[PDB]
């Protein structure tokens, strides 16, 4: 947030509003929508952008990632991940076990197809669960698998 | 003049269902007329919306009747009209731009299939099968049986099971019609139980006992007894007392290749587990049959891989293997690329969807 | 029945007994050839011996095999090399099989050649045996009296011999039917091949079939010297002119050429007529002077301004700060566009006094679109603001300075001058912000006055304001040049121009840079590539977001597989929201040519989350279907009206407003909503100001020229691309980025009359030709062919689309020469008896002229 | 064989435009992704 | 001449790939308009 004045003076120069998303007040919302025309003094419209050089650029996109493991992601998450993939082999069945047992009083239940359920979407919900997680819970397993040994001689 | 030669055609069709099994007509004059309505210029140029007009479905169970006992009479060596039909074949085929072209293609294919299967060499028929692999889109759900139905035959003599495998899987489950799962699926079943005569399992009786008549069963049931207990006594009977119904069928052939496998496949039924086998042993084994030939019936039963053994002529022993191992290192690998090869034929779901 | 016994006499000796058994092998290969295809090591092993002098007949026996094994690349290289057995006179489907096969075979070994050498069909480079093919497949084209199957054939072959030898023999000139067949060969010449040396050959080539006129078209022949705009053949058409003296012929050719060609080739003409003689009835019609008279004694005649909707778009309210007085004033200059209608300035006090320094500069300026046309009296309602006239304000005083470009722009050659002197004067030292604004109107009429002429002082004189780093003036100094340096331009000024840019940091004068450097390439396609690459290269969003234009200008017309890439390209992987809108806008200069394609590109980026996606297919789907069909494309324009955001519903009312133009009375029944929303959106104060302000600007477009004028790109009245009207597009892609730049849209429009004058001097005679067809003259938005006549042909609006259900009667004084041309631009019917009782009633521009 | 030529140029155009909807498939699921990140 | 009709019957079987990478799309950006 910002603030400035204006009072009298400020006009008959170029044109302020028309710069990014002004010219507004439909009912009165705005922002905090504790302003609607006054704000502090005469709606200044704050523009809030960013610029930066090219050195800049080139930081922040290959230093900010997660966290700092690169250089090598080798050996760093190997240890880690491997010694909880006995636990997470165990985990990842748990989940498996509530997949079918949705699917199966799904369609036991709805002899119509039609709805007086309030049922809009019900089947992209569950089946979405029973994909996206498999989804998820594979490519963990294959992906990191592949460096996961990588060790040759 | 498309619309003029398919108005034509539209009462022709009607006359081809009396043809068809209903009225014959003359056994002589008929055959010469049909030829002569074909020819001018009903295929024409390719214009459009040209397909399924033609004879096609209709003709397959007519000219065959003709052939036999009809026309010919076994008193000439072919029937002329099929021999000008074998060129009007041909030159469908040849004169085909490979475009729009996909039920019509494999449809003519399965008369100079059929006739290899009668009368005539199979072995000119393997040159066929490079031009009948075609993506056929319009092929409908009851030809599709019979597309592969014939494929896996032909292998079938060329002594291949594993490729006819994957062609007569499709064909049991295609083809709903009730008179395609009556006689046509009767005599499929056959060719898919033929197919593990040539395996060794010939498994037992389940879904194939109410899928059939007693008809089929009977030839199956006293061959499964007779190929796993390896007695070729019974195996005798089977054939002379059946031969009625293995002659039609073009079942005959298995008093060669399937006697062969009532050896092989007695081989697993017995216990060979021990280690060192005397030869006396086994020749009271498998009746007299294995008194004859010992050496010779192992040696050849090793390299055709039913199993694995080595034989000692100097104390006179055999040692055999049951092929049973611990996964380590090399092992439970041989799988993991063949369950990945297993999969690959579900990873054309994603187009497909 | 089976190959083996004949197969058996191949392997054995004595070749004589083979010689009947190739005879009775060959007649069975169409059915046995799939056991015979075993056999193929065997037949071409004999084939090479020298004492085996039967391989004629193993050389269609072989090519059979091949024929039905999937590859028919194998079977015609046997059967040629014994020409023999290779017949065109054969018709069957094995026969014209192989002689169709070597067609693609011919075009595709000839492309790769003919990047080496393009007089390969001279020599022996093509495999003779080839070649020959394509000599008789020709005489088999000749024999049936079909030329569009020849021809069709030798434009693919990269040939020029059998074009022009195939074409001349069979002049038998009906005088109808081969003015037609030139046609074909030019169309499919420049809108199918993208080589521009291969398309030369053919428009050089059909001029010289019309040279002896044998009752000729010189309507076709003009197009061609506007597309490669050679001055070899502008002045040709001259020479002809020179010999055969006819004061009809030689003044009606000139009207087509001044009104086809762009800027810089007029000047051609002119300077290079006078060292082979001139005709002084001619020095006046290339200089334009009767054009700018024709388009406002046009709009005096017939005038609605239909103010209704104008004064209660203005009486809604009063506030909105400058913006409103600024939004109105944008379509007060498109309504009286020509008009010369000062109503809205002397009948209003109040709504003038409100207005800010910019939205009286907005005002001010608005009367340039307004006198547009007026070469004598357009100075004269700037006479109080000249200067040294003084002025009310030195902020207003700029404005008059931009006005006085708009009315001149292409004619200012007297005003660039007068206009220089007062930038140099400047160019010194400012310190204020108005000193800037006075410099800033100059360096925009100076650019819009000399547009389309290359000019080494405007780019001099421009460079000093330009160095000075000013936010206002020197804006327009980057802009200014680049509308001298139109056309190929110089390299020079091309690193000069990107260097500046990243050397001084500046929004608006990158911008100013970007749209100029795309404004100096022009149909370079390939030549720009350059210019192209390092914008690609460079990180900054601000070249980035000119980057598209300059891929727009160059490859627009003919357009680029690998162009058209370049732009989808860049609106995926930059998340910028300008660039991706910037992106696709770009990609409706290219497909200007082709409309049909349009609306299906835009059709998946209609859907999408961001909102900035829809914003630029909105205008690309707009830019080249606003005067054309396909009324499809305002069904994608329909979801964006309910689009809560504003921006989007002001990119798709404007673009309704340039599609619909006379497509009213329920020819396309979107008008009920969209004119309604019009007065609706501006009465209700809960909408948005983007929302309110794009309804003023498609109102005000709809009437623009009173509802008389239409904005013409790519039609039949110019057949090219129009150099005016693309670059005033440009401009009007940038809404709130600096300042309102829909000022430029006058380059677009252009009046449709159809006036015959004389085939002597200047008359514009009031006749009718009363044909029937459907009335678009009396479909205004409110508060078949039966051979009839009709009331009144003379001007009104009419359209160039359905001027051709309408034909010309010879019953008049009249005699028509191609039969009802249909270019409103050029018109002039020849008149064989001037001075008839044909009801002359002269107009107003016989007063000045 | 006017009207034949125009039919194939406009599947030339459509060319470029399968592999281009690949594009945006594969990009789509970049921002998809940067969009479940900030739920 | 050939050419000419093959070309005009070959090109009609790569409108079915246009249909099936359209509905593949809209069933894909549609849900991410909605998140």
């Amino acid at each position: 947030d910002a603030f400035r004045l204006i009072d009298t003076g400020a006009l008959i120069n170029n044109l302020e509003p028309r710069q990014t998303t002004s010219n507004t007040g439909l009912l009165n919302k705005a922002n905090i929508q504790a302003l609607i025309h006054g704000l502090n003094r005469h709606y200044y419209s704050l523009n809030i952008d960013y610029h930066k050089t090219a050195k800049e650029t080139k930081m922040l996109m290959n230093l900010h990632k997660e966290q700092w493991q690169s250089g090598l992601k080798m050996y760093d998450y190997e240890e880690k991940e491997e010694s909880n993939l006995a636990a997470t082999k165990s985990m990842v069945k748990i989940a498996e076990q509530y997949s079918k047992r949705i699917e199966e009083e799904k369609e036991l239940t709805e002899e119509e197809l039609k709805t007086r359920y309030v049922g809009r979407q019900d089947p992209k919900k569950h089946l979405s669960e029973t994909a996206d997680e498999t989804l998820e819970n594979n490519i963990v397993s294959v992906l990191t698998a592949g460096v996961n040994s990588v060790a040759i001689k | 003049k498309t619309i003029e030669v398919t108005a034509e055609i539209n009462c022709f069709m009607h006359l081809l269902v009396q043809l068809f099994l209903w009225d014959s007509k003359e056994l002589e004059q008929l055959v010469e007329f049909n030829r002569k309505v074909v020819i001018p210029n009903l295929l024409c140029y390719y214009n459009l919306r040209s397909l399924n007009l033609i004879n096609a479905k209709l003709w397959f169970y007519i000219y065959l009747s003709h052939e036999t006992l009809a026309r010919s009479s076994e008193e000439i060596n072919s029937d002329n009209q099929n021999i000008i039909l074998r060129s009007t074949m041909m030159k469908f085929l040849k004169i085909a731009s490979l475009k729009h072209d996909n039920e019509t293609k494999a449809m003519l294919i399965n008369l100079i299939l059929r006739d290899f299967l009668n009368n005539g060499e199979v072995d000119s028929a393997s040159d066929f099968i490079s031009k009948l692999e075609y993506p056929h889109t319009d092929v409908s759900s009851s030809l599709e049986a019979r597309y592969f139905f014939y494929l896996s035959k032909i292998n079938a003599i060329q002594l291949d099971y594993s490729t006819a495998n994957e062609y007569i899987i499709a064909a049991i489950r295609k083809a709903p019609h009730n008179s395609k799962s009556l006689g046509f699926l009767q005599q499929s079943n056959k060719l898919h139980c033929c197919i593990q005569l040539l395996m060794g399992d010939i498994p037992e009786l389940s879904f194939f006992h109410q899928s059939n008549m007693q008809k089929s069963l009977l030839p199956y049931y006293h061959l499964t007894k007779a190929v796993k207990l390896g007695d070729l006594k019974k195996f005798t009977s089977t054939i002379t007392k059946y031969k009625q119904l293995l002659l039609k069928d073009d079942t005959y052939q298995l008093c060669v290749r399937l006697r062969s496998n009532v050896i092989k496949t007695g081989i697993r039924i017995i216990s060979l587990t021990y280690k060192k086998i005397s030869l006396r042993d086994i020749c009271l084994k498998l009746n007299l049959d294995s008194e004859q030939t010992v050496e010779y019936m192992v040696s050849r039963a090793i390299r055709d891989g039913v199993i694995e053994a080595k034989i000692n002529h100097e104390d006179g022993f055999i040692e055999t293997t049951e092929l049973l191992n611990i996964y380590d290192s090399e092992d439970p690998q041989q799988v993991f690329d063949e369950r990945i090869k297993f999969a690959n034929q579900l990873h054309d779901e994603y187009l497909v969807s | 029945t089976t190959a083996a016994p004949l197969l058996a006499l191949l392997r054995e000796n004595q070749d004589s007994v083979k010689t009947y058994a190739l005879e009775s092998i060959n007649n069975v290969v169409d059915q046995l050839w799939s056991e015979i295809s075993n056999e193929l090591p065997d037949i071409e092993a004999l084939y090479d011996d020298d004492t085996f002098s039967d391989r004629e007949m193993a050389a269609l026996i072989a090519s059979k095999v091949y024929y039905n094994l999937g590859e028919y690349e194998s079977a015609v290289k046997y059967a040629l090399a014994a020409k023999d057995r290779f017949d065109i006179d054969e018709k069957s489907q094995f026969v014209e099989t192989i002689v169709s096969k070597s067609i693609e075979m011919y075009v595709q070994e000839a492309s790769k050649q003919y990047t080496k050498d393009e007089q390969f069909y001279t020599k022996d480079i093509i495999d003779p045996k080839l070649t020959s093919i394509f000599e008789r497949m020709i005489e088999k084209c000749l024999k049936a009296s079909e030329l569009k199957l020849a021809l069709g054939i030798a434009l693919e072959g990269y040939r020029l011999d059998i074009i022009e030898s195939a074409l001349k023999s069979k002049l038998d000139q009906s005088t109808s039917e081969n003015v037609k067949i030139i046609n074909y060969l030019l169309t499919l010449a420049i809108t199918t091949v993208t080589n521009s040396k291969f398309r030369s050959s053919i428009l050089r080539k059909s001029f010289d079939f019309l040279m002896n006129m044998p009752n000729c078209d010189y309507l076709t022949l003009n197009k061609v010297v506007v597309n490669l705009n050679d001055a070899g053949l502008a002045l040709q058409l001259f020479k002809k002119l020179k010999e055969e003296n006819d004061e009809g012929l030689s003044a009606q050719i000139a009207f087509d050429l001044v009104s086809s060609a762009s800027q810089q080739l007029l000047e051609i003409l002119v300077t290079e007529l006078t060292a082979q003689g001139y005709d002084p009835a001619l020095l006046n019609i290339l200089s334009g002077l009767p054009t700018c008279d024709y388009y406002n004694t046009f709009l005096l005649n017939n005038k609605n301004i239909d103010i209704g909707l104008l004064n209660k778009s203005k009486s809604s309210l009063d506030g909105k700060f400058s913006l409103f007085h600024t939004a109105v004033s944008v379509a007060n200059g498109f309504m009286h566009a020509g008009t010369t209608d000062n109503s809205f300035i002397k009948a209003n006090l109040p709504w003038l006094g409100k207005a800010q320094n910019w939205a009286k500069f907005t005002a001010t300026a608005s009367l340039g679109v307004i006198h547009k046309g007026n070469l004598l009296e357009g100075k004269k309602v700037m006479a109080p603001y000249l200067p040294g006239s003084r002025a009310s304000s030195r902020f207003i005083k700029g404005g008059s300075l931009y006005g006085l470009g708009l009315i001149y722009a292409g004619f200012g050659r007297d005003t660039t001058d007068y206009l220089k002197n007062i930038i140099v004067e400047n160019s010194g030292t400012s310190g204020d912000e108005d000193v800037d604004v006075l410099l800033h109107g100059a360096s925009l009429g100076i650019g819009l006055a000399a547009m389309g002429s290359a000019n080494i002082e405007v780019y001099e004189a421009l460079k000093e304001v330009l160095y000075n780093d000013s936010a206002t003036s020197g804006e327009a100094a980057a802009l200014g040049m680049g509308l001298c340096m139109l056309g190929t331009g110089k390299p020079e000024a091309i690193h000069d121009m990107f260097t500046y840019s990243q050397e001084t940091q500046h929004g608006n004068i990158t911008r100013g840079l970007a749209v100029g450097l795309a404004l100096i390439n022009y149909g370079r396609q390939e030549l720009a590539d350059d210019l192209i690459t390092k914008m690609l290269a460079s990180d900054e969003s601000l070249l980035r977001y000119g980057g598209a234009f300059t891929i727009a200008l160059a490859y627009a017309g003919t357009g680029n597989n690998s162009a058209v890439k370049r732009l989808l390209h860049v609106a995926v992987s930059d998340s910028n929201d300008d660039v991706r809108r910037a992106a696709v806008i770009a990609l409706g200069f290219v497909l200007l040519r082709d409309y049909t394609t349009v609306p299906r590109i835009v059709q998946l980026l209609s859907k999408s989350h961001n909102a900035h996606v829809r914003c630029g297919t909105a205008f690309a789907l707009g830019i080249a279907c606003a005067g054309k069909g396909l009324q499809s494309a305002i069904d994608v324009l329909d979801p964006l009206t309910k689009d809560p955001v504003d921006f989007v519903r002001q990119a798709a009312m404007i673009a309704l407003s340039m599609i619909l133009i006379q497509q009213t009375e329920k020819l396309n029944p979107q008008v009920a909503d969209i004119n309604k929303n019009f007065l609706s959106v501006i009465t209700n104060k809960h909408q948005e100001g983007l929302a309110k302000f794009g309804a003023c600007v498609a109102q005000g477009i709809m009437n623009a020229g009173g509802r008389n004028v239409t904005i013409q790109l790519e039609n039949a009245d110019t057949g090219t691309l129009d150099t005016k009207s693309v670059v005033g597009l440009v401009m009007f892609s940038q809404f709130w980025y600096w300042f309102p730049l829909a000022h430029f849209l006058s380059l677009s429009f252009t009046p449709t009359t159809v006036i015959g004058i004389r085939g002597s001097d200047q008359a514009i005679p009031k006749f009718q030709m009363n044909c029937y067809a459907k009335e678009d003259a009396f479909s205004y938005p409110r508060m078949k062919y039966s051979s009839k006549p009709y009331k009144v042909d003379n001007m009104t609006r009419i359209l160039p689309q359905q001027s051709r259900y309408i034909s010309f009667i010879k019953d008049d004084r009249f005699v028509p020469v191609r039969k009802f041309k249909g270019n409103n631009g050029v018109v002039v019917l020849r008149d064989r008896e001037p001075k008839e009782p044909v009801a002359l009633i002269e107009t107003v521009r016989q007063m000045k002229d | 064989y006017f009207k034949l030529k125009k039919l194939e140029k406009e599947y030339e155009l459509l060319t470029l435009q399968e592999d281009y909807i690949k594009d945006e498939q594969r990009h789509l699921k970049r921002e998809l992704k940067r969009a479940q990140e900030e739920v | 001449e050939q050419k000419i009709q093959e070309t005009e019957l070959k090109i009609r079987s790569k409108t079915e790939n246009v249909r099936r990478l359209e509905a593949q799309r809209n069933a894909l950006n549609d849900k991410v308009r909605f998140i």
